[PDB]
């Protein structure tokens, strides 16, 4: 599990819930606790407008019209959940945004991209909708009856991958989809089609290098390529990313975010000259053997 | 121990000097362009002209480069490379006295010229007592080198016109040649012609 | 001294290299254009007093309290009405450096470069130069490319002034 | 660093005064001159490395103890620098004729060689001869008649020969 | 999340250490200011709509510019967020200090929300000019004596009036 | 982490909702146990040498082959006996630990939650642990509150166990 | 970088092609509009101090929460920052212009200016209303009938107000 | 890569200034050359086959060995034969990038940085090379600027070789 990481990865106040399951002959306060989970859960923890609210689907929930699943269903292939998160985004962002809301993880490889980019394209929104939620994965994970849920603990069929990807989606418990620092732009374009994974970082206010994020072009490379013999002797080598560089000012600082590979025998002078420029570390990850 | 205490002297790079630029500014060689194959190589150029004064291709670094090239490492990392080759060493520190490798050191790294004999007597020990390398750190590590070329800068003589000045101070690869008397009589020169 | 030839080489020698078709192409732009600037210099220098005298006034018009207001910074007096005169023949004549030299080599050598510090150390209102310059501007008439070249340097230090 | 139109500014700033009309009217003339110099210019470039390996051959054929063992032109590197020198000086020639001004020479290359080469015990007088014969053949290229259109290209042609004189006298 | 209790308890198993007695005395004046703390809880939460919707009036009063078109806090929509964030800080402040601890706080409303801020432009040193306003209003009503037995609660006020304080960091 | 504080706390929040007298009937109710919680906390603690080392012997009498038969997972050598001893400790630690929280929130995180693949892998016996706690229980010597308290700690960590 | 016509270059080499027939009169088509493009540099050139501080003045005018105590363009640093950032973007959708290709601003401009300015807590919806205001005055300072010889310079108002099109997308 | 317009903007950024009347002039003189310059890539590229296999043969005719020697490096069979008439094709190809280009840019970027290193790994004469561009200087037909321009790569190339 995820014990002594989990308050400053904003994971603790997943761990302290339980999953949302409406019970046979369930109560009214059941049927509102489903629904609001189904709400904040399938739209991302945006703030949800009386206007906004999708009463018809309520009372057939409510009424056991329809089951959590088909609740969920409809949630989905609503205006709304499409003004949030189809009109504006870019296809992957959206097949992103699906996997987060109705499968609770993120997208593994790119052949999900491909499935799910050529049903849209070929069958339309409410086909792809459909494949998330009849999904075996659906099925084994929430079935009928419970609301889906971030799924962070490893599992049966996981790949580590997903692990990493999973804090490029969710940015902490205060937070929306909407409201992230990407915007609209897909988290994991790159990463899925390159099969890479990023450095974790968690989110404000539990760690200060939060709003470290790389840009298009003219980034550093993972691992040391050539090891110690460009800095001459060195015993190891580090990979520290670091953001909110403003102190010198431009033209002395371009991007504010940087990602140095630096020698154990200077971390010293690294994070010297790191507080000096004012910036703040995001994450440190050896980059050699 | 500390380094031995010495004095500044004035310098044109020790003032405010109400730069605009000009023919006589130092291009600016840096990685934060995002620079092509072809770009990059002017900004490879540059580093070998300022530390080496002139690679020819027993000289080069081709791993560094590519190394470079790849964003494995910074300017001021391919900048020590160089100071650490196999050129660096031959050329400007076994042909010199230990004060002269310093004056070498300072006006290649720093970009400008030492302050004093007593300069370049203090920083004469480091190699002994902090090896090559140490050296190498301690100047590249400094405020001078970070706060004028940061790390992805190619550094340059700085400061060496003056606007409306027909001429500057002299370039440090005219001053300051790889070896001096010293070598220059180890190797009989001058030769005697006619 | 900032212009096309002395950078075409500035940039030949940055990368060790000869000049080569590029930086022939770019003195072939420099004799394209020579011509009008040595026309447009000859120009303001044949008007230079006007200019100079109907500048100086445009801004003592647009900036009354400078020839009513006791100091060391203003024209109330012949000392101040000389000092900004000379200031403005100043830029006139640089200015016809620039078209002379083909860059804004000139300028920023023998006016632009520290020149916040002068008008902030004596009390100089920027915007005096400036309607000077549009004074200056708005009268030499001249046309095509030596119009266009000069208003580029007079543009050059209005914009370096705000 | 100056060009031909600039060294005429610097001077005219250093009396506080407008160019005069002879002033402008020579610059006009230097511009009608312009073609002629980057023909000169691009052909001593275009052949840049035989000026050089033909003037370096002759070189050594005329003082052999530099190519002899213990020579400053013996070992393989002494003569790879020796050749690359020429091309520096020739380079920083063909610039001063690009900009009509002796400055970019002197400040970049020129001034301080001398001293350069004392230290490091190269001949200067043999590095002059070197520049001499360079000179001899990169006139002779800028004269070549064929393939140009025709026309007299004498005082181009000598402000060049001054560059390298002046690049034969900085060295020794 | 911890609580008061439980968060001793953390640092011991870390340790592998029992609580030692001056940990259990410490918590046993906790518990001895129990009361206390209830009534504070109960006293922000019975009026809870009234420190939101003056700390806003407040807030809009001395900052117009959130409010006029083009602001933040301009439309239904955003000023319907606006208000939800003041109530959802007041309330996470009432869970810290019915706790003891501050992790509430720290792993749920703290958790990401600058990040929300900066990605949807909400000017973060005006939610904490607003928190300063609900603390205010909130110190007054638990302060207040009257209708209540009588004591000494400046240990929880001053504890309460942290929690603000964090809030407050978290977003300016 | 099962205290009355948090999941108090944690259920009104997933409801969206601010404390109301529910809630603070629990904090009373919390604040009805505590002493006698830390009292029993003391008490444990101060008494743990005795009962770690009483509940090991309790054990190696009930089970006499684990400190006769070789092997990893038993007690016959020094190593084992500390390991022994070591988890017993861990054990009475957790539970005093939970009386100082009010809940089994401690033994579920720290302890319960994974014992059993833990006790699988290294081929440890729960019976062994089970006579452990009951001699714990038999032998701390509570009453009242503090017993009760104490006794269900103990109570949901044997019936975990078996 | 590249250029309009290195652009073309980089393309067909990446086929081992030499241009098309129809490659090569699109770029003769590009140099018949040279002046144009020189003409529009020159403008925005000429006029950017006013193009900055009147974009400036109308973005703070229209978004007073920026200058406002604790907005971010509050304090001398940060309003004298903000200023720069302008005159930065409009130089190099000048720098774009006048090499007929957008590598020169996507790759020493854009890259990584979004990134930057939300790890600075720069709000950039408000730079992206700053560059449209820029974007408004550029065009119309470019299309200006006065003063000049009379054309059709849509095509290069097209590509000048897809240049600022681009930065106002990046920065956010 | 080196054009006119690149080095321009690359100086005014390298400065940090906006583009002057100095950059302005380079744009000027790139704009005298283009049409000269698109007219000798057009001329190069439809006699292209007639240039290669012209030079291809010029080569082996100065240099008998190559069509008459074994050896992976020489042309004495179809395959050699086909490198060579290939590396020529390569070359005039990128001369006329340069011509369209206007300036080295395409030579660097694409042929020279690394020929030294290809002609000695696989031991072929750089001399060949020369001579198969003198041939093309010597047949391209080509007159005044269109000529300048495409002989100064050609001689770019070849002293790039010597
Ligand atoms: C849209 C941009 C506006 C426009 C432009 C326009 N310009 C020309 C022609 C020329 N413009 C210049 C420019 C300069 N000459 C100089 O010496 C300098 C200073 C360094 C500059 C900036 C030149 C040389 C020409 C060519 C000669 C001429 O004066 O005409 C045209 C005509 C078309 C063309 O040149 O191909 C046009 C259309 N015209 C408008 O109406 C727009 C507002
Ligand atoms: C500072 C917070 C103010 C203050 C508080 C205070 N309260 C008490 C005592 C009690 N308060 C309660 C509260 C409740 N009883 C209920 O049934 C409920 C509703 C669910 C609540 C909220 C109780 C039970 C007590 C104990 C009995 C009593 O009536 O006193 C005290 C006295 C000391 C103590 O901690 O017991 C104090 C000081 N008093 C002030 O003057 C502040 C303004
Ligand atoms: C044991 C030798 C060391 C050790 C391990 C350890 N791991 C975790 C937690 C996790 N481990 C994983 C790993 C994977 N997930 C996958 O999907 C895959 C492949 C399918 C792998 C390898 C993950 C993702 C987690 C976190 C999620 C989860 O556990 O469900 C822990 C616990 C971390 C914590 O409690 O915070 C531990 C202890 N720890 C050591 O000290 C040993 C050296
Ligand atoms: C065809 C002219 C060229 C070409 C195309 C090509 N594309 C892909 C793969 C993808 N294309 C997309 C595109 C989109 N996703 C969206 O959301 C939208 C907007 C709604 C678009 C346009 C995506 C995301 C992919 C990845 C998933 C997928 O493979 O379908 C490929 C396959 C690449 C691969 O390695 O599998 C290809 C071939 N390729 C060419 O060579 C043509 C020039
Ligand atoms: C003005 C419309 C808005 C605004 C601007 C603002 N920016 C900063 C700080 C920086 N801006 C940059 C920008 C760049 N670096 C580059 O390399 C380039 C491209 C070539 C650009 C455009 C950088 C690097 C910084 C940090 C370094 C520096 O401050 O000089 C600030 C100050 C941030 C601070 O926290 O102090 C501001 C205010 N702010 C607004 O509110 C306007 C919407
Ligand atoms: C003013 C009363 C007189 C005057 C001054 C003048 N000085 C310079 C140039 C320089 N002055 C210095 C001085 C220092 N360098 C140091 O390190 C220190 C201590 C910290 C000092 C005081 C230097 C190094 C220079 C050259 C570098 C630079 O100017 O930026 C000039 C300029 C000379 C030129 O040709 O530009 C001038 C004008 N001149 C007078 O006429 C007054 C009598
Ligand atoms: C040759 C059999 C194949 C091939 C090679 C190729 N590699 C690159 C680029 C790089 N190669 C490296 C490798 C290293 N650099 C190091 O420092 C070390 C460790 C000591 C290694 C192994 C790197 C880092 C690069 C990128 C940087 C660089 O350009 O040097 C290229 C160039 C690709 C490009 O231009 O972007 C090529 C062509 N290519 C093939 O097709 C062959 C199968
Ligand atoms: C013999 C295998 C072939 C051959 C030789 C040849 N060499 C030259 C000229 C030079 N040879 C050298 C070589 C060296 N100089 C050194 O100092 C050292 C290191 C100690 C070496 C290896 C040099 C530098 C030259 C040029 C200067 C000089 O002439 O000494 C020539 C004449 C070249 C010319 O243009 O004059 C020749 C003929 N030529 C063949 O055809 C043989 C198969
Ligand atoms: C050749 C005709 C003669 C010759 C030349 C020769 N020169 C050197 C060494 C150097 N030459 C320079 C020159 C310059 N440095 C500059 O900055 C400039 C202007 C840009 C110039 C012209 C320098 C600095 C050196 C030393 C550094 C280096 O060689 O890289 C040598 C070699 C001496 C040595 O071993 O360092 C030689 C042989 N020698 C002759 O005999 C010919 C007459
Ligand atoms: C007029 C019919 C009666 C009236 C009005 C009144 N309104 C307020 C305060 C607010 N009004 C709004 C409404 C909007 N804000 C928006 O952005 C939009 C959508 C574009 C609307 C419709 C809001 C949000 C407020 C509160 C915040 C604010 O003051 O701006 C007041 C003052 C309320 C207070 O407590 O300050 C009043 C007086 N009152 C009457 O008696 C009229 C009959
Ligand atoms: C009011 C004083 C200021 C203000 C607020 C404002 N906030 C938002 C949007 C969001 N606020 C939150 C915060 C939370 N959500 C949670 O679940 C929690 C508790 C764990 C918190 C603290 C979130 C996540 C959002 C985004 C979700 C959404 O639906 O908006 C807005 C809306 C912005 C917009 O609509 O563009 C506003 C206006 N704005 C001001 O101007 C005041 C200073
Ligand atoms: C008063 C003495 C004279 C005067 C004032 C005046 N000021 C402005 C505009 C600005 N003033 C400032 C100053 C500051 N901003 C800061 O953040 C701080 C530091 C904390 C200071 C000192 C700034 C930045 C501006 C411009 C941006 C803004 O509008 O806030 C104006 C208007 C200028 C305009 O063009 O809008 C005026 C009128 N004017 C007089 O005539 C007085 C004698
Ligand atoms: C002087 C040593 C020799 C000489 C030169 C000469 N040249 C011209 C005229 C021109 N030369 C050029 C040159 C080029 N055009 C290009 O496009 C390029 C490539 C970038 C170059 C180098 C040009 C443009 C001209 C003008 C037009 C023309 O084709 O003539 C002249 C004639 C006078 C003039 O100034 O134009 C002369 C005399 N002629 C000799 O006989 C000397 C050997």
């Amino acid at each position: 599990a995820i014990t002594t990481a989990a308050s400053r990865l904003g994971v603790a106040p997943y761990n302290e819930s339980r999953p949302v399951e409406l019970r046979p002959d369930f109560s009214l306060d059941d049927a509102k606790m489903v629904i609001r989970a189904v709400y904040r859960q399938v739209l991302g923890n945006d703030y949800i407008m009386d206007s906004e609210r999708l009463k018809g689907a309520e009372s057939l929930l409510t009424n056991g019209s329809i089951s959590v699943r088909e609740f969920v269903r409809t949630v989905a292939k609503s205006e709304l959940y499409k003004k949030k998160f189809l009109y504006n985004n870019f296809q992957t962002r959206v097949i992103e945004l699906n996997y987060k809301h109705l499968l609770g993880r993120a997208p593994f490889s790119e052949d999900e991209v491909i499935f799910h980019l050529d049903l849209y394209e070929n069958q339309g929104f409410d086909a792809d909708i459909d494949s998330y939620i009849d999904s075996v994965e659906y099925q084994e994970n929430f079935g009928e009856n419970i609301v889906p849920y971030y799924r962070f603990n490893n599992q049966v069929g996981d790949r580590t991958v997903g692990f990493t990807r999973m804090f490029r989606l969710y940015r902490g418990y205060a937070n929306s989809d909407r409201s992230q620092l990407e915007r609209s732009s897909s988290r994991l374009a790159t990463e899925l089609g390159q099969n890479t994974v990023s450095a974790i970082v968690g989110p404000s206010g539990s760690n200060a290098g939060w709003a470290y994020r790389p840009s298009r072009a003219g980034n550093t490379p993972a691992k040391a390529l050539g090891g110690t013999v460009p800095f001459g002797q060195a015993s190891k080598l580090f990979r520290v990313e670091i953001t909110a560089i403003s102190a010198p000012g431009y033209p002395k600082v371009r991007r504010s975010n940087k990602a140095v590979i630096v020698p154990f025998e200077q971390l010293n002078q690294t994070l010297q000259q790191i507080n000096r420029l004012g910036g703040k570390v995001a994450s440190i990850t050896p980059a050699s053997l | 121990l500390p380094l031995l205490n010495y004095a500044p002297k004035s310098q044109n790079v020790r003032v405010e000097g109400y730069e605009i630029g000009s023919e006589e500014k130092p291009v600016v060689f840096t990685t934060e362009n995002i620079l092509s194959s072809s770009d990059m190589d002017n900004l490879i150029e540059a580093a070998y002209r300022q530390i080496f004064f002139h690679a020819f291709k027993w000289d080069r670094e081709k791993v560094l480069e590519s190394q470079l090239r790849n964003g494995q490492i910074t300017v001021r990392d391919f900048v020590r490379g160089l100071l650490l080759s196999n050129t660096f060493r031959n050329s400007f520190y076994e042909k010199n006295s230990n004060y002269r490798f310093v004056e070498h050191c300072v006006q290649k790294i720093l970009g400008r010229d030492v302050y004093s004999e007593r300069e370049k007597i203090a920083w004469s020990i480091v190699v002994a007592t902090k090896g090559y390398q140490g050296l190498i750190d301690d100047l590249l590590n400094s405020d001078e080198y970070l706060n004028n070329f940061g790390y992805d800068t190619v550094p340059y003589q700085r400061r060496r016109n003056l606007p409306g000045r027909e001429a500057g101070e002299l370039p440090f690869n005219i001053k300051s040649p790889r070896y001096d008397a010293y070598h220059r009589r180890q190797l009989g020169f001058p030769q005697i012609v006619w | 001294m900032k212009t096309p030839l002395t950078e075409a080489v500035s940039t030949a020698d940055s990368q060790g290299r000869f000049l080569s078709s590029t930086e022939l192409q770019i003195a072939f732009g420099r004799l394209r254009q020579a011509n009008a600037g040595l026309q447009a210099a000859k120009a303001l220098t044949d008007n230079a007093q006007s200019l100079v005298n109907g500048a100086a006034q445009a801004v003592y018009n647009k900036f009354p309290y400078t020839t009513q207001t006791q100091g060391n910074n203003f024209a109330a007096d012949q000392r101040g009405k000389d000092k900004c005169a000379r200031d403005i023949g100043y830029y006139l004549r640089i200015v016809t450096y620039c078209l002379v030299a083909g860059g804004t080599g000139p300028l920023d050598e023998y006016l632009i470069a520290g020149i916040d510090e002068i008008n902030r150390t004596f009390d100089l209102s920027p915007s005096w130069y400036v309607e000077a310059l549009k004074y200056i501007k708005a009268n030499h008439g001249l046309s095509g490319d030596a119009r266009d070249e000069a208003n580029s340097y007079l543009d050059y230090a209005i914009n370096a002034l705000s | 660093m100056f060009d031909v139109f600039t060294r005429v500014v610097s001077q005219a700033d250093a009396r506080g005064e407008y160019l005069s009309g002879s002033q402008l009217d020579a610059l006009s003339a230097t511009v009608a001159e312009g073609n002629k110099r980057i023909d000169s210019v691009n052909r001593i470039t275009g052949n840049a490395s035989a000026i050089v390996s033909n003037a370096a051959r002759a070189l050594f054929a005329e003082q052999p103890q530099l190519i002899q063992p213990g020579g400053n032109a013996y070992t393989s590197r002494r003569m790879a620098a020796c050749l690359r020198d020429m091309e520096i000086i020739l380079r920083y020639v063909t610039y001063a004729t690009f900009t009509g001004d002796a400055s970019v020479l002197e400040d970049r290359c020129l001034n301080g060689l001398r001293e350069t080469y004392v230290a490091l015990g190269v001949p200067g007088a043999s590095v002059a001869a070197g520049v001499q014969k360079m000179k001899e053949a990169a006139l002779d290229i800028v004269n070549d008649p064929n393939g140009i259109t025709r026309g007299d290209c004498s005082a181009i042609v000598a402000e060049i020969a001054g560059y390298f004189d002046r690049a034969a006298a900085a060295v020794a």
